[PDB]
């Protein structure tokens, strides 16, 4: 049925908290176990905006290799991403320029969002200054906090600002 | 199967709104190219060329085959390589190959391009071999100017991907220069931009492997030349791509730099800094940036290495003449729109103006503050704001003489600006004045400017929610610097300060976030609050229970997901403060200990709890440990938390329920019997678990120590089961041979000490309890004596040697006079007195070891 609606691609490595983050946003639960997602999981999240409903038909995928599946198979058609990294693992953020690379060779010009998950904890270790990430047209950075709801929403309010065209877009109150 | 069957797989993996026909689907596609391979690359390769399949099929046809030829993982590559050579026939190989060079001239670009990562793929396995040796030709030929369009980019992006794929080189010939066939691309003769894209991207992705190239002067020249031409385009993607270059090249080959800075490419990068074309101006403050982040980090290797060949040029440094006016100009194209977040070319400015002040330290300063001097008075507030950036941007790099300096002659004006008309210049300004507190403190003098700085932090929480949250964060700063003084000005300030930020922390919304920074700021207020602001502690506590009750007593039943989330934000956020106020002044919140256990007990039984659990329990246990005996009212219904908690053995949280454990045993002393019973058996459960992580074990082990040193007479039912954990946990070896595998036996060892000296001091008027054991406990500090990781840690031969000198102390009689003659334990006792190894409190029971073992041998 048609609607309003783009095809988001949530990658990064195992463990950042892709999944969790998605869950919190689908229905408000906060899960505390990591089990891993097996290649992917396909979940609509619907905003509701001064322009009606958005919706973002988020592809939450697999960071652990061993349970890739289809890979960057599954950002064909994708009309803007998520990269998820982990402040607190400085390996997940030196992955993130590689996660980069794999979605614009087969998405050429999308609007992407990089999130620094997990603000909450006490000690960084990738300070929110030495991001460069963001400095390009169709690119931007937020620190994120999947348990403490840190910027919940401004990853999504900024995805659907550039995919309407509507700088002045605001999540309403339905 | 056929092409067709194959090709319904792939696009039912991908595109089926049923997502278990697109699971089903997806496990099939494995199981092919597993049993299988042969035929499931050769159908792959038939579906990228078949015009009846749906461009998305034809794509995931390339991208799947491609991710069963190359991998993340270095062992999987070895196995896909070794697949595809071995099992796939020459004729197969040769099938495959000749439709992904045909998918690669393909009119639709995305089939193009997935095959070009298809022959990266390819290529990645057989040129190391020398196989395909057709292929670096066929890119070659592909890329002569007079080949279609199409065929020409698909080409460039080919030979890209192939480049930044091949191995840290060494496979690299000579017929078919790589590098001209690239730079030929990117000259201005290219009537294509997407061609010139295509080139100019190319060679970026090409720019290790072309390493040999680059270090030939003539081969060098010429890609300088054109890249340089590049940045003059009429297109602005050309130029963006061309400066991309640029700063990759400077990265990577810097040595080569100079003649070029020299001939033509800083007046080219300084004239481009000026354009009044933001994108165009962005990509040359990158350059830039490159530059002076390249020369902070060789400067940093030359100091680790003096002797080194590597030489800065000190470009950075030469320029401030041109380029620091120039990025001071760029400030003021800041954006109107107070909603947009993006990055700009005035935020790339003030990026790298902070990477000079870094880097040039004391040279920035001239041209920064000629500058601040003209602009913080202008009529236009772009001049206003653009000065309190410069200022705040060279609060680093300079020294503290210099900085302070400046600080005391700019202060008053920078902080008569926070009265601004412009939001845009308070907000910076309330920034401004964070940097001035984060780097140089002192510079606020206590009389004349910290009043005023306190003042303009207090205006700007009652302003815009933008200039709020920075004000919460100018605040942090200030307080964290300045409560360490020794005379210490701040907390003269801190009633004012706190009464502004719980203003902020009652705003009705956290729009940009001025409402979570007004709660951080809170936290830190109570970190560092002393005796004598004991009261403003008080308030924060009174506010903050108040705030959480609210958000308790809100109608759950008409919340939507959005409310809710918020509503769950702000209670992480009032738990911060909460944890810090118990962890600093226990003492200002045991007055109404019983209603905020009333609130935890509330939070953790709505279901939706996991969010914010361990906190909960965390703080809890925190009160418990402040509340003491007083806290025994709560333990009843506290009691089915705690051992969920014990029983997440996985968790960190278990841990601290340990902890606990141990904390309650020691305040409740005697009257800890009334729980002992329960707490020994879930004890003994969770040390022989199979699942229980590592820190758990020596966790138990010492805690069986508190209890027996608080509980007497009462422990002697568990006695015999907790000797018999000691004994087995005392003989077992490290796991292997690591340094991590011993220091966690000898954290086991060091926590079976911690239960002996526990149960003997709790067993001191009850010595035939002990009796049996003695024989079991000198075999453990007969360990002690043998290993030095154990022996030669102070602390641990002083309770060793104590062990020895209180056992002989409860048995008067001769009973165990047997130990005290011993070769072994003389020799330790005399060891523990000895040198200079141990510490005077450690000799002194050495001594008193010594004397009880003598009495013990003429008995
Ligand atoms: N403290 C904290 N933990 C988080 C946050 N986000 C996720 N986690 C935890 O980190 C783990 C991440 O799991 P998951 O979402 O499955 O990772 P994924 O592989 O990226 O999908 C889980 O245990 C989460 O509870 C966060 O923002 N803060
Ligand atoms: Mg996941």
């Amino acid at each position: 049925e048609p609607q309003v609606q783009f095809k988001l691609v949530l990658v990064g490595d195992g463990g950042t908290g892709k999944t969790t983050f998605v869950k919190r946003h689908l229905t408000g639960e906060f899960e505390k176990k990591y089990v891993a997602t097996l290649g992917v999981e396909v979940h609509p999240l619907v905003f509701h905006t001064n322009r009606g409903p958005i919706k973002f038909n988020v592809w939450d995928t697999a960071g652990q290799e061993k349970f890739g599946g289809l890979r960057d198979g599954y950002y064909i058609q994708a009309q803007c991403a998520i990269i998820m990294f982990d402040v607190t693992s400085r390996v997940t953020y030196k992955n993130v320029p590689n996660w980069h690379r794999d979605l614009v060779r087969v998405c050429e010009n999308i609007p992407i969002v990089l999130c620094g998950n997990k603000v909450d904890i006490k000690d960084r270790k990738v300070k929110a200054k030495s991001i460069v990430f963001h400095r390009k047209k169709n690119l931007q950075y937020y620190d994120i906090s999947a348990k403490s709801n840190y910027n919940f929403e401004k990853p999504f309010l900024w995805l659907a600002r550039k995919l309407i065209g509507d700088p002045n877009l605001e999540f309403v109150a339905m | 199967m056929s092409t067709a069957e194959f090709a319904q797989l792939l696009e039912n993996s991908i595109l089926s709104p049923d997502q278990n026909i697109r699971l089903t689907s997806e496990t099939q596609l494995k199981k092919l190219s597993n049993d299988n391979f042969l035929q499931f690359a050769g159908l792959s390769s038939q579906v990228l060329i078949d015009e009846n399949t749906k461009l998305e099929g034809r794509i995931l046809a390339a991208l799947t085959l491609k991710n069963e030829l190359v991998s993340k993982d270095s062992v999987k590559t070895q196995q896909f390589a070794q697949r595809w050579i071995t099992q796939v026939s020459p004729e197969a190989k040769n099938q495959i190959k000749t439709n992904a060079l045909t998918a690669l001239v393909s009119i639709e670009p995305r089939i193009a391009n997935a095959a070009a990562q298809l022959i990266a793929a390819i290529a990645d396995i057989e040129l190391p071999h020398g196989a395909w040796p057709e292929l670096m030709k066929i890119m070659v030929d592909n890329t002569g100017a007079e080949q279609p369009e199409n065929v020409k980019r698909a080409s460039l992006l080919a030979l890209g991907y192939m480049c930044e794929s091949a191995d840290p080189q060494s496979q690299v010939s000579s017929s078919n220069n790589i590098l001209i066939a690239i730079v030929q691309g990117a000259q201005s003769t290219e009537t294509s931009k997407a061609v010139r894209l295509a080139a100019l991207n190319a060679l970026a992705d090409s720019l290790i492997f072309i390493k040999n190239n680059m270090e030939r002067e003539g081969e060098r020249n010429y890609l300088m030349q054109v890249v340089c031409e590049a940045t003059q385009a009429e297109d602005i993607e050309v130029q963006a791509a061309a400066f991309g270059c640029l700063c990759k090249i400077m990265s990577k080959y810097y040595t080569f730099m100079k003649p070029y800075m020299e001939q033509a490419l800083y007046a080219l990068t300084i004239a481009t800094m000026k354009s009044p074309n933001d994108k165009v101006a962005s990509m040359t403050v990158e350059f830039w940036s490159t530059i002076c982040e390249e020369e902070i980090d060789i400067a940093y290797e030359l100091a680790q290495f003096p002797q080194s060949p590597l030489q800065s040029y000190n470009f950075a440094l030469s320029s401030i003449k041109d380029v620091v006016p120039n990025l001071l100009n760029l400030l003021t194209r800041q954006n109107e729109d107070p909603e947009d977040d993006d990055w700009n070319v005035s935020m790339s400015a003030g990026a790298c103006l902070q990477l000079f002040a870094q880097n040039c330290g004391n040279h920035i300063l001239e041209p920064v503050l000629e500058f601040v001097e003209q602009n913080i008075t202008a009529d236009n507030w772009r001049n206003r704001e653009a000065a309190v950036m410069a200022f705040g941007s060279i609060m680093d790099g300079p020294d503290k003489v210099q900085r302070t300096y400046y600080v005391h002659q700019a202060l008053p004006s920078i902080l008569n600006l926070m009265n601004d008309q412009s939001l845009q210049v308070k907000e910076t300004t309330a920034w401004c004045i964070g940097r001035i507190a984060d780097s140089v403190a002192e510079s606020i003098d206590p009389q004349q400017h910290l009043p005023g700085v306190v003042q303009a932090c207090l205006i700007g929480l009652q302003d815009h929610p933008k200039v709020a949250t920075n004000c919460s964060w100018t605040i942090i700063n200030l307080v964290e610097q300045l409560a360490e003084a020794t005379p210490s000005p701040i907390y003269n300030f801190y009633p004012a300060l706190v009464d502004g930020l719980i203003g902020a922390a009652n705003r009705i919304d956290n729009e940009f976030n001025a409402r979570a920074s007004a709660f951080s700021a809170l936290t830190t207020m109570v970190e560092y609050a002393t005796d004598t602001v004991a009261e403003t502690s008080a308030s924060i506590s009174t506010f903050v229970m108040d705030k959480l009750g609210q958000t308790m007593s809100v109608d759950e039943n008409q919340l939507t997901l959005e409310d809710a989330q918020s509503l769950q934000e702000l209670q992480s956020n009032i738990l911060t403060v909460l944890a810090a106020v118990i962890r600093k002044s226990p003492s200002s919140v045991e007055p109404v200990a019983d209603m905020l256990m009333g609130l935890f007990f509330r939070l953790l039984e709505k279901k939706d709890s996991a969010f914010i659990e361990d906190d909960v329990f965390y703080a809890i246990s925190a009160l418990a440990a402040s509340l003491g005996k007083g806290f025994e009212k709560y333990l009843e219904t506290f009691s089915p938390y705690l051992l969920k908690a014990l029983n997440q053995v996985d968790s960190p949280v278990s841990i601290t329920a340990v902890g606990f454990i141990a904390d309650i045993s020691n305040s409740l002393e005697e009257d800890f019997r009334r729980y002992s019973d329960a707490m020994m058996n879930v004890l003994a459960q969770m040390i022989s678990n199979p699942n229980a992580r590592r820190e758990l074990k020596p966790a138990v082990l010492s805690v069986f120590g508190d209890i027996a040193s608080n509980i007497g007479a009462d422990f002697i039912p568990y006695l015999n089961d907790i000797m018999a954990l000691c004994v087995a946990a005392q003989n077992t070896k490290p796991e292997n041979g690591t340094l991590e595998a011993l220091d966690y036996q000898i954290k086991v060892l060091e926590a079976v000490l911690d239960a002996y000296v526990g149960i003997v001091a709790g067993l001191h008027d009850k010595p035939e309890a002990l009796f049996p054991y003695v024989g079991t406990i000198f075999q453990f500090i007969a360990q002690v004596a043998e290993d030095p990781q154990l022996y030669s840690e102070d602390a641990t031969s002083r309770a060793a040697v104590g062990l020895i000198g209180d056992i002989a102390a409860m048995f008067p009689d001769g009973s165990i006079k047997q130990f005290y003659g011993q070769d072994w334990v003389i020799d330790y006792i005399k060891r523990t007195r000895s040198g200079q190894l141990f510490s005077q409190a450690t000799k002194d029971t050495a001594r008193w070891a010594r004397e009880q073992q003598k009495r013990q041998l003429s008995l």
